């Protein structure tokens, strides 16, 4: 505690959470993004909205947050608050009526090399188109488009952590079955700016409905 | 204005700490007298089992640090102070149904030269009231608002009922107060009894 | 069978279409940030806000 | 070292965000706004409220936030959190709830000449009285009214955006990515500057 | 009380509530997690949710909040606002809304030995799966999972 | 340049927003109150609640907040946040389940003489005796009672700005017709304190219901 106290005082002395973590303005900061699906809360077929309970795992290096364990009694990891350091402004582009950014400012893990791992919770309300041609035997393809709001791919780069979401701790639904899920990263160039890419990771979930309630209650 | 000088002597010069009980020795108790006024009864929803009410809670205590001599500061005999600068008693509704334990509007406190402090914040409370349906629709219900001090133990803070004076004598206010002239009755519920009790 | 497949104002790049494909397209539209051009193989169906062109020659979708 | 730190600590030092950036006494701030509809969520007919998800683009000029790139190695653009800067107080006036402001306070892009580009997203619940004569075969005319909550016409001049010399007198809708509502089809999306 | 102000000034002179109290690098903190149920409010079956009024009962030791009572005229305990001390991030992990943390931030009770007891209150909405085979003659098995969001086994026990 | 920055820095340097704007503690500050009704949102006849969208116009003088334009380049007006200066605590006494005081802390206008004009928005939810004897052809008289919460008429005096509420920008309703509206100021004395008056302005609105929905749907 005493060593950690001194360490956190020496780490936040001349730090400014407004500037990107790069050694030169020409480099970019690489952020490894990953999505953990925990619960499927709802599917509104009228308003076309899907509500999910997720974890937004985010890893990146902050080269100003590093120390030397020998000078602090051997400490190699600490838990700083997240409002104390620079964070990426990841926004859900296809948000419908919830929160665009993260609002639960949970603590983050920091090792002596400056590598940061932050894993805050979030309720995602996404605008999902609902084809109803085959209801109650319908399959839906719902997406979650994520990206950096104010920066381009030359200043802040994002890259998926795995080829497909993490559903290892997924709570079974009762109305829906998860058939497939994948994440794809896209590069977008505009006619105005010839060599500036705009990046986004899009996760999709192919959802099959369980048609027992509606067969026993309506058909 | 001489209020600026008074309030600066009280809060800044005398290094007032608002996270310390108003007592000279740690072994004494702060007596807080409490009252409740019903402004209006909004609803008693039978499906949710929730009473919604508009009440004005009324506190009174003593702070020996908020004392002055009127003659030495013009003749100031009363003072208004924001609740976020002085120590206040945190009394919460414990049987609420939502996450609203506190009053709604943190109004000013009034302080007199002897150190008597008064505070009347208004509040909207949603409380748990189990419904007796045995005689519905000719039923009468017994709803209660339970108030507790969860920041100090009974050896440090004592709750009491407030007192009045008729002819030099004191009596405790064992009822909810209702203005008989500014009260609009509820469309479905008429009040029969409204007691108040300090429970040990 | 050979089309351009670069986007917007990127340096030129080509692709070989699948056997039996004879066309090349050029989609243009504007989003909140600017104008995007999509060049590829075939002739697809586009929503009623896109400037779609199709050509049956070779490298004629620029 | 991110030169951007030197630069931003030079700018935001000796900067009061309460003060309108009017250069002289009779200087009006030209505030240029443009709307982009993302989703038409609903139109409640029992509450006469339109719910929408819009990205409003707001541009203006702050003479205090200008610099010379040669002294800062060529940096010509920087990102500053909106809560540290002077903002025009552009709000939705005809809201049914009490939500005048935007939802996400995004960063502001600041260029070396003082140009400010701010694109905050918002969720709005406007009021539009329903015409019921032909329900359910009806069409509705619903408006979104934007004003400044603090400044008058002697202080700020609200205008619409002009791209390439031609004004943008309409709501912008992405033809490729826009998902249609489910019950409502958008026929017209005009925009105009009005005076009382 | 002047002696209480003096004691508080002494204690919180260099105290940082962000740092976990590990006297030696490698030590773990022992947290005791209890629960007192005040009212089971609802078990909504249309959203698979359970609302309860509860007191959490947490206890731990902070070696930094120690003092000799004889040097402070016999003060043996202190009621301190909860935001001034270090607290473990004990949260409800299986909540159905997005409310992990507690609602009412009561004062902590700190004893001269460093023993910290915190009894906060909350209106919690937890998710439990409903077995819908014998409804309405059914019995349910709803749980409340309580762990630290940030610290793991290598840090707290 | 720097004139208005120097002005606001010299006005808030040694200011204390906790003390009333009076030269002597025995005097009072006069506040001109006015109400602008913008829309009638709803009328709950069961819970007896009327919901309105209003602006609470408030004028008063602060004799310490004044300057001289010649020494500040001719400035005669400025816009200041409302949390920086002393404000009156006007409360809706007959509130039902909304907010008692103002919560939108909008900027206010300040003249070089110290005259202040503050006009914040508010959603008023008022309690109202609803008479249903003649429903659906019923007329309602609904009030909004306003007063200073913690001060008496010897410290803070209030006075209405006009005899009738301001309905110049009123959005027509669809269910109700405004017949008459008027505001009255009251003085109340108590037996315990002979010469201490308690003041309140009460605005009333006489509303007639349009009986068509209920003629076609129930009659
Ligand atoms: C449910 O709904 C879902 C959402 O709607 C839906 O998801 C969609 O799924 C499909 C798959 O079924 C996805 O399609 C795939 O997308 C991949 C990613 O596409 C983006 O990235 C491409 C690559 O960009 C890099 O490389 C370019 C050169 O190749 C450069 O020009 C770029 O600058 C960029 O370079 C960077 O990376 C390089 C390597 O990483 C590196 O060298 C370089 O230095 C730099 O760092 C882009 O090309 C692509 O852009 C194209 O598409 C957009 C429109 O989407 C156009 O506007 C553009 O003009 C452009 O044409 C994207 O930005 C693709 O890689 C992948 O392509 C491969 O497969 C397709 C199959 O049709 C081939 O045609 C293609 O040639 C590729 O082939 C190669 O791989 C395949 C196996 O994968 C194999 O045949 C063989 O190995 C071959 O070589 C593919 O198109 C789609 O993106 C999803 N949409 C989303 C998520 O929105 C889902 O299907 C639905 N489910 C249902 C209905 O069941
Ligand atoms: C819908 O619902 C609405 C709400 O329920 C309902 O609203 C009600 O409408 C009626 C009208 O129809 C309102 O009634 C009027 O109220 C006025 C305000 O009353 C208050 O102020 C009075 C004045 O107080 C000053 O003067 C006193 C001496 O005269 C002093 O003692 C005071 O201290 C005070 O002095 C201060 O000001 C002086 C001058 O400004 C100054 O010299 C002095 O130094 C100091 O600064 C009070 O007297 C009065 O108190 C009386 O009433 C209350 C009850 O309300 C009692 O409890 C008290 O004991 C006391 O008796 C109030 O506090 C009144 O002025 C006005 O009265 C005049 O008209 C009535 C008509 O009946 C006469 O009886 C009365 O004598 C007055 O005569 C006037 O006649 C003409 C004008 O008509 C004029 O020539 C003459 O000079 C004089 O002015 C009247 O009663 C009522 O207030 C509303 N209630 C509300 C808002 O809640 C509405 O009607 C409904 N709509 C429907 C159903 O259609
Ligand atoms: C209050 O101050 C006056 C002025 O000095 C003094 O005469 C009086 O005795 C003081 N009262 C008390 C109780 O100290
Ligand atoms: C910008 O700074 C450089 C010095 O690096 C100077 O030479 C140049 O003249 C400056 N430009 C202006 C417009 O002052």
């Amino acid at each position: 505690s005493e060593h950690e106290t001194r360490l956190v005082a020496n780490l936040l002395e001349n730090y400014n959470k407004v500037i990107r973590p790069v050694e030169h303005h020409t480099h970019f900061v690489d952020i490894t993004v990953g999505l953990q699906l925990i619960q499927l809360i709802s599917v509104d077929e009228v308003n076309q909205i899907v509500e999910t309970n997720v974890r937004l795992r985010q890893q990146w290096i902050d080269v100003r947050l590093r120390w030397n364990p020998a000078d602090y009694g051997g400490i190699k990891k600490i838990r700083l608050p997240s409002d104390d350091v620079w964070l990426p402004d990841l926004v859900l582009y296809n948000n419908a009526d919830g929160d665009f950014a993260i609002v639960h400012m949970t603590k983050l893990l920091l090792d002596y090399t400056g590598k940061i791992m932050w894993t805050p919770p979030a309720i995602f309300k996404s605008y999902c188109e609902i084809i109803v041609t085959h209801f109650p035997f319908d399959q839906q393809n719902c997406t979650m488009k994520l990206g950096i709001w104010t920066y381009d791919g030359t200043k802040v780069s994002i890259s998926p952590e795995s080829d497909r979401p993490d559903l290892s701790t997924f709570m079974e639904s009762g109305e829906w079955v998860m058939k497939d899920y994948r994440g794809w990263k896209h590069w977008v160039y505009y006619t105005c700016c010839p060599d500036t890419p705009y990046l986004d990771i899009t996760y999709h979930f192919i959802m099959q409905r369980i048609p027992l309630y509606f067969v026993v209650n309506v058909i | 204005n001489e209020e600026e000088r008074l309030i600066n002597d009280l809060l800044i010069v005398n290094k007032y700490n608002k996270h310390v009980r108003p007592v000279k020795h740690n072994n004494e108790v702060v007596n807080i007298a409490l009252s409740l006024t019903l402004s209006n009864l909004i609803s008693l929803k039978e499906t949710d089992e929730t009473l919604t009410s508009n009440v004005w809670m009324d506190h009174a205590w003593y702070d020996h640090r908020l004392t002055w001599n009127a003659s030495e500061y013009s003749d100031i005999s009363i003072l208004r102070l924001p609740p976020e600068l002085v120590w206040i008693p945190d009394i919460v509704l414990q049987n609420n149904n939502d996450g609203q334990y506190h009053v709604a509007y943190f109004c000013n406190v009034l302080v007199r030269p002897n150190g008597y402090v008064t505070w009347l914040p208004p509040a909207i409370f949603r409380s748990s009231c189990p419904i007796n349906v045995l005689y519905f629709p000719f039923d009468w219900q017994n709803c209660s608002l339970k108030f507790t001090a969860l920041n100090y133990d009974a050896n440090e803070i004592t709750m009491d009922l407030m007192t009045d004076t008729i002819d030099g004598k004191d009596y405790p206010i064992e009822w909810i107060i209702i203005d008989p002239e500014a009260f609009t009755e509820n469309g479905e519920w008429e009040i029969i009894h409204k007691p108040a009790k300090k429970n040990i | 069978r050979i089309c351009f497949n670069h986007q917007s104002s990127q340096p030129q790049t080509t692709k070989t279409c699948s056997p039996g494909e004879s066309s090349c397209y050029n989609k243009q539209w504007s989003d909140f940030r600017g104008t995007i051009i999509e060049r590829g193989c075939g002739c697809p169906t586009v929503k009623p806000g896109i400037k779609l062109s199709c050509c049956e020659s070779e490298v004629c979708n620029n | 070292e991110n030169e951007e730190g030197r630069l931003i600590e030079k700018l935001l030092g000796d900067y009061d965000k309460r003060i309108i950036p009017a250069k002289t006494l009779d200087h009006i701030i030209d505030v240029t706004l443009k709307l982009t509809l993302t989703n038409l969520i609903s139109l409640n007919e029992k509450e006469e409220a339109l719910t929408t998800n819009v990205w409003i683009e707001i541009q203006w000029n702050d003479y205090r936030l200008s610099w010379n790139t040669s002294e800062y190695e060529g940096i010509d653009l920087v990102r500053i959190p909106s809560e540290l800067l002077w903002l025009p107080d552009v709000v939705l006036e005809n809201n049914v709830d009490g939500q005048f402001e935007v939802a996400y306070y995004a960063n502001v892009l600041v260029y070396n000449d003082g140009s400010m580009y701010w694109l905050p997203p918002a969720i709005y619940r406007s009021t539009c009285p329903i015409a019921v004569t032909y329900f359910p075969f009806d069409w509705q005319n619903c408006s979104l009214v934007f004003r400044s909550q603090t400044y008058n016409a002697h202080e700020v001049n609200l205008q619409l955006s002009a791209e390439e010399g031609e004004a943008v007198e309409w709501i912008h809708i992405d033809p490729e990515d826009f998902t249609e509502n489910g019950e409502w089809t958008i026929r017209h999306r005009p925009a105009k500057k009005n005076y009382n | 009380s002047v002696m209480e102000d003096t004691l508080l000034s002494v204690l919180f002179e260099t105290y940082n509530p962000k740092v976990r109290p590990a006297q030696t690098v490698g030590d773990k903190v022992t947290v005791r997690v209890g629960l007192t149920l005040t009212n089971l409010l609802i078990l909504n079956e249309k959203i698979e949710e359970m609302t309860t009024n509860v007191f959490l009962n947490l206890a731990w030791t902070d070696y930094r909040l120690q003092w000799d009572p004889a040097a402070y005229e016999g003060i043996k305990d202190l009621r301190i606002p909860s935001s001034d001390v270090w607290q473990p991030d004990i949260v409800l992990m299986n909540n159905n809304d997005g409310s992990f943390e507690i609602t009412l931030h009561v004062n902590v009770l700190v004893q001269h030995t460093g023993a910290v007891s915190w009894q906060p209150s909350a209106i919690y909405r937890s998710s439990c799966t409903i077995k819908v085979m014998y409804f309405p003659f059914d019995w349910q098995n709803c749980t409340m999972v309580f762990k630290s969001y940030t610290y793991d086994t290598s840090e707290v026990t």
